[PDB]
């Protein structure tokens, strides 16, 4: 068994371990990935909070918190900010090569940054089906990847993802009516066309 | 002119209910305003509009005996022609 | 008015309205608590801590147990579930 991969393919699309593209367009904090699901003991808990980023544009800068071994290392405008440090730094691992920051956490845990947009964790055998959130549970299996914190499976993602926010007094985000020609290329054919 | 549910997340700003009272967050802009149920309001703000701001709630620096500085750049002593 | 400055000048005061015979008006169910925490545990809600680290805040809350559930305070034995 390989090594699986999260997406944040864009603004509002993210691509599960076991592979599933989904559309869920939100703007609170929401649960990415973490071992704390079940019966599990536990060690990491990665969070990605989105601001003005229901609507893809120049808006939408997201935020990424990831809580590991006490630790409290967040990101955003293109840095890496550590606000408590872990108590096993050894495995602590920063490499800035390129358009990336790359975010290594264990022998079984990395990150993978593009300063801007896209969210990338690499996970190993080791944990296979002891995960949950938005990238799913890491189970070979892609018709379970909408098993939500309530524990049963939807039929709409954006159902799904209300149920892995951080905060329960936030916004839900709405059911948007299905359209192939999402806001700006709805009543222009040409910008459309262009677009494709 | 649409009348729209709560809570609402729009354009940064969230408009939520924290502890039975209403608030309208634009951190990113650097306010907090909320409504309590007597109807009175609140406005909490950030230090980076450090004698900058001007309106019916002053100017932030630390002196209170200029926070009437009118719209058109003079003081007063009157509140209402304020 | 005296007590949310005090509060942030950083002097919170506590059980001032015991005596005052003043209760600030609040929801069925919810009491005028002094420094509660922002973040309520409802009643769904996941169980995410060491994360709502803000400062305190004065406002009113449901009792002890009785989390909330769509503007009210409800008791956890019936929580809901949701599709
Ligand atoms: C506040 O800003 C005004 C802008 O003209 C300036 O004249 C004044 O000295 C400032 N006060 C202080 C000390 O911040
Ligand atoms: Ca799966
Ligand atoms: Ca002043």
């Amino acid at each position: 068994v390989c090594d699986a991969t999260c997406s944040t393919i864009g603004m509002a699309h993210y691509l599960t371990f076991d592979g599933l593209k989904y559309l869920f367009p939100g703007e609170c904090q929401y649960v990415l990935v973490q071992d704390y699901c079940g019966s599990n003991p536990g060690t990491f808990r990665i969070l990605v909070g989105n601001k003005g980023c229901s609507h893809p544009s120049v808006k939408c800068k997201k935020r990424v918190t990831i809580l590991v071994e006490g630790g409290e290392i967040e990101l955003f405008d293109g840095e890496v900010n550590v606000k408590r440090p872990m108590k096993d730094e050894t495995h602590f691992e920063v490499v800035e090569s390129g358009r990336y920051i790359i975010l290594l956490l264990g022998k079984a845990l990395s990150v993978v940054w593009d300063r801007h947009l896209s969210i990338s964790v690499v996970l190993k055998q080791t944990y296979q089906e002891k995960v949950c959130g938005l990238c799913g549970n890491f189970d070979g299996i892609q018709n379970n990847d909408l098993t939500s914190s309530n524990l049963q499976v939807e039929e709409d993602p954006v159902d799904f993802g209300n149920s892995w926010k951080v905060s329960s007094q936030c916004a839900d985000t709405r059911k948007v009516p299905l359209d192939s020609s999402p806001a700006t290329c709805h009543n222009n054919i040409m910008k459309q066309t262009m677009v494709d | 002119d649409q009348r729209v549910s709560m809570p609402y997340a729009s354009k940064g700003l969230y408009l939520e209910t924290e502890a039975g009272y209403y608030k309208l967050s634009g951190e990113a802009y650097g306010f907090v305003a909320r409504i309590d149920g007597s109807g009175n309001f609140q406005v909490l703000l950030s230090d980076r509009y450090f004698n900058k701001t001007c309106g019916l709630c002053g100017n932030f620096n630390i002196f209170a005996e200029d926070d009437f500085m009118t719209q058109e750049g003079t003081l007063t002593s009157d509140p209402y022609d304020f | 008015e005296y007590a949310r400055t005090c509060a942030q000048e950083g002097m919170v005061l506590y059980g001032w309205t015991d005596h005052s015979a003043c209760s600030p008006v609040c929801p069925a169910g919810m009491e005028y608590r002094q420094c509660v925490s922002p973040c309520a545990r409802t009643c769904q809600s996941l169980h995410i801590n060491e994360m709502c680290q803000e400062r305190c805040v004065d406002g009113c809350s449901c009792p002890e147990g009785q989390l909330l559930d769509e503007g009210l305070c409800v008791e956890s034995t019936e929580c809901p579930c949701v599709h």
